[PDB]
RNA sequence: CGUCGCGAAGG
């Protein structure tokens, strides 16, 4: 069980970065600090 | 326990191990499932009834839970049929674009 | 006076509804086997 | 074939030209605007900081200039060119906001009204060396003005004896909004409403012939706005909830008379119809105010989403027919609507018009100039035909 | 110039023709029931006696063909080549079935009308030579496997060049696609010559009268951004709902309101041609549906009017004749309807005239003008021809009794409208 | 007015308008024939310009005379109205020159016969720097051009003739080859109006 | 609109929405109900809003049902235009729910609003 | 079939018609020669030369 | 009164 819970750990935090490395090449007028234009997807 | 289900889950809610098999291999799932024997899927041709099928699923699931969670409801179909009507001329405005460049 | 009776006759005109480009294409579903007054109320309701 | 129910053919025959294209409309054709460039309003004398604050003389033809280097310039202008005419420059105070005012007895007062991010503001008068005023002493209330940094100026007729005397307003800090004398200085009274004032507008409306009740009207940082009537001592005499919008920061009311075209008779005076109250998500929602008058949650006539981000600066034309939108963030952020049919111009502010980061607007009172001010340090002027 | 130019206009010239037994059967494999294995077996008897039998169920559903199965579905016709003959006879056959055509334009939902005009596509070859009278008669049909087999049969004239994808395509064309070739003007000249030889032949019916209204709006709707191309095509539409109007039923009547009434609010017309428009629509009023209609498309063409003379006198001769063809009365009922379309101008205008052409029956006036709203420009200018009628003449008692609501209502603008003209002491000693 | 209108006799009607050959102020259209049994006619103003425009053939081929195409434009010849302030020889040949006019137009005329009398552009060419261009939008002439420079020694590969306008705070070039204006405008960095300008050889 | 149970105050609603609107600035929340009921059966949620303003409340009170199954905190507002324009989108949404992020910039004032949502039940 | 195929900018033109009556064979004097049906707009052999 | 890049109704 302990195993268990320390995969879904760590396909917790593979699933956040990859989520984020998708997130980032959507659209926003971006810019490295990740912060957005505060402008609303119209 | 139907009604508590999104909309996603109730347009792929048939073909879920063509679904499953296609999530855990590298393919691309499936779009229609259940819905696909519907009246309005198939009288939409193309990809249009992989459109129709996720806008058909979106309403189902307002209709759905609307009358599963609603108790004071008269059962005439009212925001059913005010769906089936804006589903109808949603599919009949994206069939009548042609990306045939005329 | 006279600028008060042109400012006041251009504030008393109420909000007109315009046409555009997708103003009639919602017609071409009910355009069949419509009787012709029920197509022209039909049309004034989408001007109106 | 020939020797010599009919009637529009005959007259297709005739005429060959299918609309009223002349002077005989007396509004402004919807979705066309007709508008013509002039010369560089800050081309005489160059500026040097962001044009903060654009303003008009009701009456006479000088288009006032301030900004964030300090100064305040005053220029008169015209088409072919315009020039500096005299150009005050305050030491150590910047002027976040600066306007002119013009008493509305006498009509022979000419003050300027200029303030910064400090605690004071300056009063300038004009006659044709200068001297200038500093207001600088809240009476009782101290603790509440962190700041004179947004602040209007209005008239008031004091409803037992018709001595009508100017007013400035500012901002406060907690809920706060100070009424004060434009001439003498002396506090008057303090309204407040909860949350945060964002901004807030001046209606007038008339009683009877030669009177006229204020009104003003603020909004919370939420969209439920206090309209109370100052004529009196402010106490509210109505309170109404924006019909959606959360973050709202500006609110502009006119069509009639308010701080951008203010009258010279005071008969001339006149009740506004349209009021616009702008948020930060670039939306704006616009009522009338023949329908808003008693409903306490009264319907948007329009809900424009034109431009996208936060604006700042929406203002009206002098007669009540084109709103202006202004946003200050990204660049060419400037949309004008028509305002009878709530219709967006689609023609003027293409992407060929050099607006900039547009950060103030402002109409002339009977021209139909139109100054625009943008980050960089100049003032572009562009004229409307119609007028 | 090209010779392989002057070489296609021989071959578009010589289509109709058979030179080998290839082009044989590619000519006669054209048909519009069967397919091409089927429909190239077929001796031109065996389609004409079914057509026969087409013609006859066609004839006792309607009596308006007895002169084709006498003239050209006769026995002799099978034997009749098309271009063996002068120019001349091809000439009258040319528009003999131009004739039948818009004749059974409104019967394409029957398998009689399709099985009899098989045969002069099979016989005839107006599947090549005289096809833009197929086209265009049957256009209106444009959701029906019927047209979906005319287009893929048919060779396209260069006007429909926009359908040419949707040939061998099993999709049938859309209504955008119909909307994107009505747009273009000199595909516009040609179906409004179709459609007014239609209305002189009387046989105008509330398919395609529906149809050409509803592709009339979108092109209008399409050009509703471009002033140019509207001041282009004003006076196509326009002077087809002209005579459109010259006609007879209720239905091409009132579709020819609705283009008006859609033109209108498109763009500001000219005062001068929404007055003609007003008589043209008003001199020709029959039917009951009419009546509501016109009434509507009056109250609205007459809003859209945003410039001086917009509120002035509407004149005599067509007012006579309004007030002909429309009684002071119902004019209060559709006031008094619960929805009440924006008829501000237009009924200001109407009080302003019957208070200067008439000014007899003022109980009326007065009753209108308690009953609708109305915009303060519109009011002053009605209490200022107000006070010229009643220093133009005595003061009776309903005079005084409409004055007397417009001092109950609004004193600062009768007084201010006394103060551009007199006294209010005076006027009192006048009354 | 400046308009011209094609009526048809045999329905009353117009067939097509047209509108601003000529201009009104120089008199409009002044002669504007057909040629006798052609299609094709021939208008002249006053404003020295000279069109021809041909009427297409019918394009529905049963009607036909109903459905009239509006007439296309074709061969013209043109002058510039008001009499030229600045004369330039192009080449060595002695075959093109360049009239700098005053109604603000810039055109090249031939020698040897007069087919190719045609306006130098007015489109500004974009700024190199992945930004818009300079200058107004909207496509009103430029002002007065009062002095220009020409030579052929680098013709095409790059900016070839330059001038100088009236009262104008640079001086700006063309490009003889593409017949239009060249990208970079030179200022005069003085705050002072150009008034002479000459290149290299 | 008697069912819909607990609906934010004047004050409560407005820091709601102002922290929402730092949450559609941050990219930490997922908008709409079809996504909200997404996030709540795969268990990320912080707490959902809600708007009590649309024609059935019925298309949004069925995430209420499994948001009481797993204990997350959920409240209304009764303006979906307001929920449009505070949470970025021009269209009016529904419901909006805020996502799990331990090292956001708006931590401690997610909190804050989460617990003055709870205690209301 | 009374055809006129009219062309300027080759030379003065020649005829052969076919044994039997259905292709025509053209021929310019600058460089023209042109097999092609004349019933039918069926142009199948053109070739300019410069001989 | 100590307080805090270009761009005349498109490219």
């Amino acid at each position: 069980v302990k195993q268990h819970l320390q995969r879904e750990t760590q396909l917790k935090q593979v699933q956040q970065r990859m989520d984020a490395q998708r997130e980032l090449l959507k659209k926003g007028s971006k810019k490295k600090i990740f912060k957005w234009k505060k402008q609303r997807k119209r | 326990s139907l009604a508590k289900s999104p909309a996603s889950t109730i347009q792929i809610l048939g073909a879920e191990k063509a679904l499953f098999r296609a999530l855990k291999t590298k393919h691309d799932t499936p779009k229609y499932g259940l819905l696909y024997h519907a009246s309005l899927v198939g009288q939409a041709t193309g990809k249009n009834k992989g459109k129709i099928a996720r806008v058909l699923a979106a309403k189902a699931a307002v209709s759905l839970r609307y009358d599963a969670l609603a108790e004071d409801r008269d059962d005439s179909g009212d925001i059913g049929l005010e769906s089936r009507a804006k589903v109808e001329n949603r599919l009949s405005q994206l069939e009548g674009r042609d990306l045939r460049t005329t | 006076d006279e600028e008060d009776i042109a400012l006041e006759f251009i504030n008393g005109e109420k909000k007109d509804k315009l046409v555009n480009m997708n103003s009639f294409t919602s017609m071409f579903d009910n355009i069949q086997n419509v009787q012709m007054d029920t197509f022209f109320d039909r049309v004034m309701k989408v001007l109106t | 074939d020939e020797s010599d129910i009919n009637a529009l053919t005959k007259i297709l025959s005739t005429t060959y030209n299918y609309k009223d294209t002349l002077s005989n409309s007396k509004l402004l054709p919807p979705k066309k605007l007709d508008i013509v460039r002039l010369k560089d309003a800050n081309a005489s004398h160059p500026s040097h900081s962001a044009i903060q604050s654009l303003s008009f003389h009701p009456s006479k033809p000088l288009l006032l200039t301030g900004g964030y280097d300090k100064t305040l310039r005053i220029y008169h202008i015209d088409g072919k060119t315009n020039h500096l005419v005299t150009s005050l420059h305050l030491v150590g105070s910047p002027i976040q906001t600066c306007t002119f005012y013009t008493s509305l007895s006498n009509q022979n007062q000419q003050n300027i009204f200029t303030a910064g991010r400090r605690r004071y503001m300056h009063s300038w008068d004009l006659s044709l060396t200068a001297k200038i005023e500093k207001f600088s002493r809240l009476y009782g209330h101290e603790s509440t003005q962190r700041s004179f940094e947004n602040f209007k100026v209005a008239h008031l007729q004091n409803s037992q004896t018709n001595s009508v005397h100017g007013i400035v307003l500012l901002q406060g800090n907690n809920g706060w909004i100070n009424i004060l004398h434009s001439t003498s200085g002396l506090w008057l009274m303090g309204c407040k409403i909860e949350g945060v004032i964002t901004d807030f507008c001046i209606d007038y409306q008339p009683i009877s012939r030669g009177k006229f009740r204020t009104i003003l009207i603020a909004v919370n940082a939420y969209g439920e706005v206090w309209e109370f009537d100052l004529n009196k001592n402010g106490h509210v005499i109505r309170r109404w909830k924006d019909q959606g919008g959360v973050g709202i920061t500006k609110i502009q009311v006119g069509g009639g008379t308010t701080t951008t075209c203010p009258a010279l008779q005071i008969s001339k005076i006149k009740q506004n119809r349209w009021l616009a109250v702008g948020s930060e998500s670039g939306f704006v929602n616009l009522y009338d105010r023949n329908n808003a008058m008693t409903s306490s949650t009264p319907t948007p006539v329009a809900a424009l989403d034109q431009l996208t981000t936060t604006i700042s600066n929406l203002q009206f034309s002098p007669d009540g027919q084109i709103l202006c939108m202004a946003s200050r963030a990204v660049k060419d952020a400037l949309r004008l609507v028509h305002l009878p049919s709530c219709s967006v111009f689609s023609n003027w502010p293409t992407s060929g018009t050099p607006l900039g980061k547009v950060t103030s607007v402002a109409f002339s009172p009977s021209g139909g100039l139109l100054a625009v001010g943008n980050e960089q340090g100049k003032v572009r002027l562009w004229k409307l035909n119609h007028y | 110039s090209s010779l392989s130019d002057q070489l296609a206009q021989v071959a578009s010239n010589n289509a109709t023709v058979a030179l080998d037994r290839k082009r044989r059967q590619k000519l006669h494999s054209a048909s519009l029931i069967y397919n091409s294995k089927t429909a190239a077996t077929q001796d031109y008897d065996f389609i004409f006696e079914n057509a026969s039998k087409a013609l006859e169920e066609l004839s006792q559903i309607e009596p308006k063909f007895a002169i084709f199965s006498r003239t050209l579905f006769s026995e002799s016709s099978i034997s009749l080549d098309r271009n063996v003959q002068t120019k001349e006879e091809i000439k009258d056959l040319d528009n003999a079935i131009n004739a039948y055509l818009l004749l059974a334009s409104s019967k394409w939902y029957l398998a009689p009308t399709l099985h009899a005009t098989e045969w002069l596509v099979r016989r005839f070859q107006i599947h090549v030579k005289n096809t833009e009278m197929l086209l265009l008669s049957t256009l209106n049909y444009y959701q029906t496997p019927v047209f979906k087999r005319i287009l893929s049969i048919i060779k396209l004239p260069p006007l429909f060049n926009c359908l040419s994808n949707f040939v061998r395509s099993e999709k049938p064309p859309t209504a955008l696609t119909m909307i994107k070739l009505f747009n273009d003007m000199d595909f516009l000249k040609l179906y409004t010559s179709y459609l007014d030889q239609c209305i002189k032949h009387n046989a105008t019916y509330t398919n395609q009268l529906l149809f050409t209204t509803c592709c009339f709006i979108n092109v209008v709707a399409f050009n509703s951004n471009n002033d140019e191309k509207l001041n282009q095509l004003v006076p196509i539409l326009l002077e087809i709902s002209a005579k459109l109007l010259a006609s007879k039923s209720k239905d091409c009547q009132i579709a020819a309101h609705t283009i008006l009434v859609v033109f209108a609010t498109a763009l500001p017309l000219k005062k001068t041609i929404i007055l003609a428009a007003m008589e043209t629509i008003l001199s020709n009023l029959d039917a009951k549906e009419a009546k509501h209609s016109a009434l509507l498309t009056i109250c609205k063409l007459f809003q859209t009017l945003k410039g001086q003379g917009n509120v002035d006198q509407l004149p005599s001769k067509i007012f006579k004749l309004f007030d002909s063809k429309f009684d002071t009365v119902s004019i209060l009922t559709f006031l008094d309807k619960e929805d009440k379309p924006v008829c501000d101008k237009f009924i200001t205008s109407y009080t302003r005239s019957i208070a200067r052409y008439d000014r007899s029956k003022l109980n009326i006036i007065l009753s209108l003008l308690k009953k609708i709203r109305l915009e303060r420009y519109e009011v002053r200018l009605i209490i200022t021809d107000l006070i010229y009628l009643s220093e133009i003449l005595e003061d009776k008692s309903q005079l005084v009794e409409l004055f007397e609501y417009f001092i109950s209502i609004n004193e600062d603008l009768v007084l201010k409208c006394l103060k551009s003209l007199g006294l209010t002491g005076e006027l009192f000693e006048i009354r | 007015s400046g308009d011209l209108i094609f009526y048809d006799l045999d329905r009353r009607s117009r067939i097509h308008v047209l509108k601003n050959i000529h201009r009104e102020s120089y008199g409009g259209v002044t002669q504007a024939t057909f040629l006798n049994g052609q299609p094709i006619i021939v208008t002249s103003g006053g404003d020295n310009s000279l069109k021809e425009y041909v009427f297409d053939p019918s394009l529905s081929q049963g009607s036909g005379d109903v459905v009239v195409q509006p007439p296309r434009y074709l061969r013209s010849r043109g002058g510039h109205s008001q009499p030229p302030s600045y004369i330039a020889f192009a080449d060595s040949q002695s075959h093109f020159m360049l009239s700098a006019s005053k109604d603000r137009s810039l055109w090249s005329f031939s020698l040897r016969k007069d087919a190719q009398s045609q306006e130098m552009s007015q489109r500004l060419h974009k700024k190199q720097d992945g930004g818009r261009v300079g200058g107004s939008t909207i496509k009103s002439k430029f002002p007065e051009i009062v002095a220009l420079a020409i030579e052929n020694a680098r013709i095409g590969e790059w900016e070839n003739i330059i001038t100088a306008h009236k009262d104008e705070k640079f001086a700006r070039t063309w490009d003889m080859r593409n017949k239009r204006v060249g990208r970079w405008t030179f200022d005069t960095t003085d705050d002072g109006f150009v008034k002479s300008v000459a290149m290299s050889q | 609109n008697p069912k819909a149970f607990p609906l934010a105050d004047a004050a409560l609603t407005q820091q709601i929405l102002d922290v929402v609107q730092q949450a559609a600035n941050l990219r930490q929340l997922k908008k709409g109900a079809n996504e909200a009921t997404k996030t709540l059966n795969r268990g990320i949620s912080e707490f959902i809003i809600m708007a009590a303003d649309c024609e059935p409340i019925e298309i949004l009170l069925h995430l209420p049902l499994l948001c009481e199954d797993k204990n997350v905190p959920y409240v209304f507002v009764p303006s979906r235009v307001a929920l449009g324009r505070a949470c970025g989108v021009s269209r009016p949404v529904i419901a909006a729910s805020i996502t799990t992020n331990d090292a956001s910039a708006i931590k401690t004032q997610i909190y804050a609003v989460k617990d003055k949502i709870e205690t209301l039940l | 079939k009374a055809l006129d195929l009219s062309l300027k900018e080759f030379g003065p033109y020649h005829i052969k018609y076919a044994k039997n009556g259905t292709h025509l064979l053209i021929t310019g004097r600058k460089g023209h020669v042109a097999s092609m049906d004349w019933r039918k707009g069926q142009l199948r052999a053109e070739l300019f030369l410069n001989e």
